[PDB]
């Protein structure tokens, strides 16, 4: 979870997201606030049909004291996931989303009981 | 003599240490022994109401 | 200064003795308790039997 | 010939296992496939060990070391757990009877 | 439990009922019985 | 097991006990480390003597992840009986401890061949 990552569906073809990185990754700076203390970094992107790629992230989030590290996989799955959140994101293209982190038995518990 | 005096002093003392435990021993047996010696009168009992509900 | 060796040695083997036969006296509670277990064992089966057998007649009637 | 008899004495009233005249070995029983585990530790003669190995009761047991009377005094300290749980399973027998 | 058992079901035994031919059976006892023992 | 009931022996009227029940719980946490993610439950108080008192708790343990479950009877017990523990627990008026499980006969045999 540490690790942050979030994989991100597109529906946009490989060649289109790479040819504009810069302004994908300032728009998914916005959504998350546009604060400086935020930073979207790309970790991977891949093909994954004519008009489908993968673009997987994390976000390196500053403290007041100048420390840095990562946002956990699951606090920043749990923002995108935010039905306004999620509105924006689709306007960007996004058609879906993953968090690596495997649930604990008790976490998946509490989502099913609090789905909300 | 000092050293010799001290040395007897705490091998005497291990040693009466050792029969403490010992008779740490002796002090929590009868009770466990009363415990031990009811469990064979018991599944003997029991034992003995299964046989009455399947003779039932 | 022997006669403190002498009360060493005796005690040491008075309470060997004893140890000895501490030893034994729970070997032989150890042998009695997995003797009964077994028998408690087999009254574990006895009554789950029993058990399926009462419900059948249950059903039965 | 007597800082001999006293060393002797300081070894056989300790855990050290240098002929501890409180050598006696309790059989523990284990259930198979765990028989080629246990395996000593420390200070064990494989001469005990086996001799002990060589009287065996029954199969399935193994020895256990008892050195002195802490030892003696755990294994009632077992001895009382299963105590209880015995009593308990008899009385959930008798309760279902 | 099973001579209790024993008891009970000869108790129920000896008492009735309407079963269309098994009848309560008069107990003996003792004297009259070794002698209907040896009558075997 | 998952039940988590260990039974305690007090040499104290049940009034006493029952009066500072909440400090007697507060003690029982700590005596459990006091950290937040342990609470110590009362199932039950019954009198057994003039001053002599039952007094039945689990202690509920929750994960990381939001979720919650009992501490198993036998774990549970198996802290109690620490010598270090065990002589806290006197402290506060403890003569005596039971857990509801009834081991098995490899458990049991494991406990006799390692005493300690």
């Amino acid at each position: 979870d540490e690790d942050g990552l979030i994989s991100l569906i597109f529906n946009k073809k490989e060649s289109d997201i790479r040819g504009q990185q810069q302004q994908l990754v300032e728009s998914l700076h916005k959504v998350l606030g546009g604060h400086q203390t935020l930073t979207v970094n790309v970790e991977g992107v891949k093909t994954k049909a004519d008009n489908q790629t993968e673009v997987i992230i994390y976000v390196v989030e500053r403290s007041p004291n100048g420390t840095s590290r990562r946002v956990g996989a699951s606090a920043l799955f749990s923002y995108f996931e935010q039905a306004h959140i999620k509105a924006n994101m689709q306007s960007l293209g996004v058609t879906g989303a993953m968090a690596q982190t495997e649930l604990s038995p008790v976490q998946i518990k509490q989502l099913i009981q609090n789905p909300l | 003599s000092e050293a010799l005096q001290q040395e007897i002093a705490k091998i005497d003392e291990e040693i009466q240490k050792c029969i403490r435990d010992k008779e740490a021993v002796d002090a929590f047996l009868p009770a466990h022994g009363e415990q031990l010696a009811a469990i064979p009168t018991d599944v003997n009992f029991v034992t003995r109401k299964s046989e009455g509900a399947h003779n039932a | 200064m022997d006669e403190i060796i002498t009360r060493w040695a005796t005690d040491l083997a008075k309470y060997q003795k004893e140890f000895k036969e501490q030893a034994a006296k729970v070997m032989e509670w150890d042998r009695l308790l997995v003797e009964n277990g077994e028998k408690i064992q087999k009254l574990y089966t006895s009554t789950y039997e029993a058990e399926r057998a009462s419900n059948e007649i249950e059903r039965q009637l | 010939p007597i800082p001999e008899q006293i060393k002797l004495i300081v070894d056989k009233w300790n855990p050290n296992h240098p002929n501890c005249a409180f050598k006696t070995y309790l059989y523990n029983k284990v259930d198979e496939h765990t028989v080629p585990l246990y395996g000593p530790g420390p200070n064990e003669d494989p001469k005990e060990w086996e001799e002990a190995l060589q009287r065996k009761p029954a199969p399935n047991f193994i020895p256990v070391l008892c050195s002195g009377f802490p030892s003696i005094v755990a294994r009632l300290m077992l001895q009382r757990r299963v105590i209880t749980e015995f009593n308990n399973k008899l009385h959930q027998i008798n309760a279902s009877l | 439990a099973l001579f209790d058992s024993l008891l009970a079901r000869n108790k129920k035994q000896a008492e009735g009922e309407t079963a269309l031919g098994e009848l309560p059976s008069l107990q003996l006892g003792l004297a009259d019985l070794r002698q209907r023992l040896r009558k075997l």
